[PDB]
């Protein structure tokens, strides 16, 4: 039993891609630019 | 801690903008007839029932009571 070769090396790639995409749904420290403006 | 992540979601900018619009719109017109019909009741006041004098005969639109009606 177990993982097949393949499916360890497609695992740990899908792996990598993903915590890419994770790391890179981040916030900057600017990220939210709020466009300002008015008129007991 | 500066773990703030982004939040997929769609676009909310056309629904509030039709509401934004559809609401400019319906006060456009709303609040001057707002301010009208408050003005006509306080000062022009309503009609007050009488009893029609002897040898008059009063138009259609006497026999109504709200200034607005009339
Ligand atoms: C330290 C303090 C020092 C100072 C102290 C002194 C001062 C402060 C304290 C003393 C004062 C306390 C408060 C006093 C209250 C009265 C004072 C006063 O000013 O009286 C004036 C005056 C005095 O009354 P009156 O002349 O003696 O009485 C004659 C009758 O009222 C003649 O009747 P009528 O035919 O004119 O009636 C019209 C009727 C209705 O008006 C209409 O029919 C308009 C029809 C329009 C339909 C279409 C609208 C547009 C389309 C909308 C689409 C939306 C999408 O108006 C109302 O419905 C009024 C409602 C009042 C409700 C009161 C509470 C009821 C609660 C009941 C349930 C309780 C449990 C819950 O009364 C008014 O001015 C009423 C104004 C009504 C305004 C209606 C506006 C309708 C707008 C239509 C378009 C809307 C578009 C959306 C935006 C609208 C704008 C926001």
């Amino acid at each position: 039993s177990g993982y097949t070769p393949d499916e360890k090396l497609r695992l740990q790639q899908l792996r990598e891609l993903r915590r890419r995409w994770l790391k890179d749904q981040e916030l900057s420290p600017r990220e939210p630019v709020l466009p300002p403006r008015r008129v007991t | 801690h500066g773990k703030r992540l982004f939040i997929i979601k769609p676009s909310g900018f056309y629904d509030r903008r039709f509401l934004k619009l559809m609401r400019f719109y319906i006060l456009l017109t709303g609040i001057p007839v707002a301010i009208g019909i408050t003005l006509v009741n306080v000062f022009i006041g309503e009609a007050e029932l009488a009893d029609i004098p002897e040898g008059y005969v009063p138009e259609h639109w006497e026999y109504f009571k709200h200034p607005i009606s009339r």
